């Protein structure tokens, strides 16, 4: 069994911050790494940031890069993504994905995939 | 006879800067007298432990060499430099034999290396392909690939650089202090 | 501007059940040592990974879906399409920062 299971629903008054978490279990967390992708209703896919868990270095999208924080605990084995200054454009359901690995290596192709949490501005 | 000639330990205990814990600093010792008894109770150290030997039995017996390896670490990875130990910082970095005969030293030096704003003089390394060998060693810094595809010259998904950063701040916790580990050889052949 | 930008060929995609199809996802540059990959979604579902490479097989992938591609231009083909698997489909580049997606494709029965 891997899995990557995450908080769910949040709803957030417009000018505020929201906080998401996603857990992870099954394998070899130390040496994967984590994607985060965001949807809107019918609005295709967006790509904002990576992140690799064994060092915590992280790279932004420009659009995304002064509004997202994206963070790590290997203790608890938990990802957690930030946003701050929530727009109307924000209503929206956020991914995480990530592989599996072993100690020694990785797919080299991401198939865990989270559920999907969905984020509310009213 | 009129006891003379003593051992340089001083110039290892004492001395400028401290190498990294992933290119350990190795020193040889002999023809020389040392005083094993001036170490043991000095009242300047924090853990020390002895395999193989007692403190008064050190000052018994006499080897052929002395080996003398120093690294600095964090606080809570000094608990790894013993033997049948696990942990990335012992299988990864420094490794100790299942049956070693020596002595293992180590001490807080928050305020000699911790300098206000935090501090980048000190690596480690975090991926490697194989378990170390005893005492064996590696300083090439070759971009690490995991996965079956062919890593180029660049960083990237499953391309990564081998090596990490410390950072040591005044202000941190309690065991993310630094802490400098001298590690004792003796053999008698 | 940006790095690189996708483009998925065809539109919305309508087939009697079991026919034969194929779709491209090309692009501006070369990605850097061939990534790209498919991955699958359904209406209020997760994606799921399809082929990674646009050639290897994911673990529970039939063997009636196959891929291809080089450079530029990669295509992907499917020839008995069970009516399970109508669905919209992606394709995404991750070799060189920033990575990007397509536009999509939906496929329905005829
Ligand atoms: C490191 O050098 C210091 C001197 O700079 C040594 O400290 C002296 O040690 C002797 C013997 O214990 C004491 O009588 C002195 O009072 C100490 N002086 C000071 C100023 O502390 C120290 O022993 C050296 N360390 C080692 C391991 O050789």
């Amino acid at each position: 069994q891997m899995q990557l299971e995450q908080s769910g629903p949040e709803v957030k008054k417009p000018g505020t911050s929201v906080k998401v978490s996603c857990k992870a279990s099954g394998f070899t967390f130390s040496s994967a790494a984590v994607q985060w992708v965001r949807q809107a209703r019918g609005q295709r896919l967006e790509w904002m940031g990576w992140i690799v868990v064994g060092s915590g270095n992280a790279n932004y999208a420009q659009k995304f890069q002064e509004r997202v924080t994206i963070t790590r605990d290997m203790s608890t084995s938990i990802a957690y993504m930030e946003l701050s200054s929530l727009r109307s454009e924000d209503t929206a359901v956020y991914y995480c994905a990530a592989p599996h690995c072993n100690r020694t290596s990785c797919l080299d192709g991401f198939d865990i995939w989270g559920q999907g949490t969905m984020v509310t501005v009213s | 006879p009129n006891i003379t000639n003593l051992c340089p330990f001083g110039e290892v205990f004492n001395a400028t800067r401290f190498a990294s814990v992933y290119a350990w600093n190795r020193k040889r010792i002999s023809n020389c007298v040392a005083d094993y008894s001036v170490l043991y109770n000095s009242a300047s150290f924090s853990t020390f432990k002895c395999y193989g030997v007692s403190p008064t039995k050190l000052n018994d017996l006499c080897f052929t060499n002395v080996y003398a390896d120093s690294f600095v670490i964090r606080g809570d990875e000094v608990r790894q430099i013993a033997p049948g130990q696990t942990g990335k910082i012992a299988d990864y970095n420094y490794k100790l034999p299942d049956d070693f005969t020596g002595c293992v030293i180590a001490w807080n030096s928050n305020n000699l290396d911790s300098k206000v704003g935090g501090n980048y003089n000190y690596l480690y390394r975090l991926f490697r392909k194989s378990n170390l060998k005893p005492f064996e060693r590696d300083i090439s810094t070759e971009i690490y690939q995991a996965g079956s595809t062919p890593c180029n010259g660049v960083e990237g998904f499953n391309c990564y650089f081998p090596l990490q950063s410390y950072g040591f701040q005044p202000t941190n916790g309690v065991g993310y202090q630094p802490y400098r580990v001298v590690v004792l050889s003796f053999e008698l052949l | 501007a940006s790095e690189i930008v996708l483009t998925q060929s065809p539109g919305t995609l309508s087939l009697s059940p079991g026919e034969r199809a194929t779709l491209s996802c090309r692009a501006s540059q070369s990605v850097s040592r061939n990534y790209l990959a498919w991955y699958q979604q359904k209406p209020g579902q997760a994606p799921r990974l399809l082929i990674y490479g646009a050639s290897s097989r994911a673990t529970g992938i039939p063997d009636r879906f196959s891929g291809s591609g080089s450079g530029t231009d990669f295509t992907l083909n499917i020839s008995r399409l069970e009516p399970e698997d109508f669905a919209v489909y992606y394709c995404q580049q991750y070799g060189s920062s920033p990575w990007t997606f397509g536009q999509g494709t939906k496929v329905d029965i005829k």
